[PDB]
């Protein structure tokens, strides 16, 4: 329903952002992938893209890093009530191993220590 | 008539008061602060019992301290710090020529890798026991010649902070017996003093092993020097701050004992330029020479492979030679083209 | 091989201890120890690289496992999962030999 908006634009993004500027766009389009992947209010199609954005990132003078502010400026956006959270589950085997993601498993550990 | 002689003559009255002095022999106190008398070891000399200064700081006179002794009476004088050789002609000076990674061409993987393994434990050591392992110590820059070995450590020489001990391994050895082991324990103890430090021993086939059976004088003198160098690369610590890297041709004549991960962990194969690195070297040594615009680098790189960085600066050197006996403005395309085809004549 | 044939003679040594360049039933214990002092995320396997038993010291086990961790420092990772293990091993997992087909 709202798949090919984010995915079609993202297919247009992977040659104008990835090749090769990306840097401030690391804080722009990936955060736009997740906020336009949140404005349509999906939770099945939400946790199917962040893990499909890894494994191959960009060229020289850009970075594989700096999606941690793409994560941490998105986690504390919803406080959905009963329990459903794949936000707590999917973000504990996709963010495996970075020095920048200390606040991910730390403050999401605190999220597990409260909910 | 008086201030002149007062200053530049009465300043030179110092020659008599300094001429009165007597000089002091040196030695190493084998400790045993036998309270009122210690036993010291002179340098070429016997061990013997010496009295003391009587208000010296005896409590820090540690076993193995350089101390100065009187000549005639022979009572111990003012102490000394631990000496250094002309390792000053080793540490304090090498070949760091403001050469940077800009002159290093086409081996960005090898120099980013060597830079990370050698000084990145000195930038962020806390990430390694975080992972749960000590950082490695040594790298062996084996490759065909040319290729940027000695230099590579020139670029490392002019981009680091610690005293880059850059030594040729054949100015180590001397004609006296047990002398080279003195020099190598002096080198590594000097590395213990200033930390963290990098020790560059290139061309090391002088100390390089595959130890023999029979030459018995000119080789077993070094095959016990390699024992001291080997048993201080290893030691009983891990040296814990200093990292040595060695660069040589012929890795297939080195000792197995010195190659076992530990003495030299990440053996780096620096390799001949492929095509991309060929045009890298060609641009870098073709840089400061005046040029054309649309000078066809691509046919030069396409033309004949198997060169080295030295052979490509030999190309630009021969083409500038062609203009310098031919009296032109810079080169032409036929001067690079006449340059490679005479370097290609230079096979073995 | 050239020590001296008068350094033993039951009085100066009386002993001799061979160190084996270990194999199958020992190699597993070396990997178990050296991996037991690291961070692992269990995507690793143990006996897969105990397999291919080919001419290793313990020093190069510390080199491929130490090199596995240091190759995991690239992505600033506090563990090691799959490639840095296999990756470092293959890179310097004996940088090969020289077989020699027909005979064999
Ligand atoms: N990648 C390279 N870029 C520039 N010069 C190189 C490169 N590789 C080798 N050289 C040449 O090698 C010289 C340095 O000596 P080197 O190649 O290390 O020989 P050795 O390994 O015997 O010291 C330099 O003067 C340089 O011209």
């Amino acid at each position: 329903g709202r798949l090919q908006e984010v995915i079609e634009t993202l297919l247009s993004l992977e040659k104008q952002t990835r090749t090769a500027s990306d840097m401030v766009s690391t804080s722009r389009i990936l955060v736009a992938v997740v906020k336009m992947c949140y404005e349509a209010k999906e939770w099945d199609l939400l946790n199917e893209n962040i893990m499909l954005l890894s494994k191959r990132r960009s060229q020289l003078k850009q970075a594989v890093a700096k999606m941690v502010q793409q994560c941490c400026t998105y986690v504390e956006e919803i406080t959905d009530l009963p329990i459903k959270l794949r936000l707590i589950d999917t973000l504990r085997m996709v963010t495996e191993g970075k020095i920048y993601v200390e606040i991910e498993r730390a403050r999401l550990t605190k999220t597990l220590a409260t909910i | 008539q008086l201030k002149e002689l007062t200053k530049q003559y009465e300043k030179s009255e110092n020659d008599l008061k300094a001429l009165q002095s007597v000089g002091q022999i040196v030695g190493e106190v084998l400790k045993q602060l036998t309270e009122e008398k210690f036993i010291v070891k002179a340098t070429n000399g016997p061990r013997y019992v010496v009295g003391c200064r009587r208000q010296l700081d005896k409590s820090k006179l540690k076993p193995g301290t350089r101390v100065a002794l009187d000549m005639t009476t022979l009572t111990i004088m003012r102490y000394l710090p631990r000496e250094v050789d002309p390792l000053v002609y080793n540490m304090s000076h090498e070949d760091p020529g403001n050469v940077s990674y800009s002159e290093i061409g086409g081996l960005s993987e090898q120099i980013r890798e060597l830079r990370e393994v050698i000084e990145l434990p000195l930038t962020n050591p806390e990430l390694f026991q975080r992972v749960g392992i000590i950082p490695p110590k040594g790298c062996l820059l084996y490759g065909p010649p040319g290729t940027g070995k000695t230099l590579l450590a020139r670029a490392v020489a002019s981009q680091l902070d610690c005293n880059f001990l850059k030594v040729v391994s054949s100015s180590i050895v001397d004609k006296y017996i047990g002398e080279s082991a003195r020099l190598i324990r002096e080198m590594f103890n000097y590395a213990r003093d200033h930390q963290p430090c990098i020790i560059f021993m290139d061309e090391i086939d002088a100390i390089g092993g595959r130890r023999f059976s029979e030459g018995t004088s000119a080789d077993r003198e070094i095959q016990r020097t390699l024992m001291e160098l080997l048993n201080q690369m290893d030691g009983f610590d891990t040296l814990h701050r200093v990292k040595m890297i060695m660069a040589t041709n012929r890795p297939d004549t080195l000792d197995p004992a010195l190659l076992r991960p530990g003495r030299l962990d990440r053996k780096i194969h620096i390799d001949l330029p492929n095509e991309q690195a060929r045009l890298d070297i060609l641009k870098i040594h073709a840089g400061p020479i005046t040029k054309h615009g649309e000078i066809d680098y691509e046919a030069i790189v396409k033309l004949s492979d198997g060169f080295n960085g030295a052979d490509l600066r030999n190309v630009c050197t021969e083409a500038g030679m062609f203009a310098i006996r031919a009296d032109h403005d810079f080169v032409v395309q036929e001067d690079f083209m006449k340059a490679v085809r005479k370097v290609a004549d230079s096979k073995k | 091989d050239t020590l001296d044939p008068a350094l033993l003679r039951p009085g100066r040594l009386d002993r001799k201890i061979e160190f084996p360049l270990p194999d199958r039933r020992q190699k597993r214990l070396i990997f178990s120890t050296i991996t037991s002092k690291m961070n692992l995320s269990e995507e690793v396997d143990l006996e897969d690289y105990v397999a291919r038993p080919d001419k290793i010291s313990g020093a190069d086990i510390n080199s491929i496992c130490q090199e596995s961790g240091m190759l995991a420092v690239r992505e600033n990772r506090y563990i090691v999962l799959a490639k840095d293990f296999e990756k470092a091993y293959k890179t310097v997992i004996k940088k090969d030999e020289q077989e020699h087909e027909f005979y064999k």
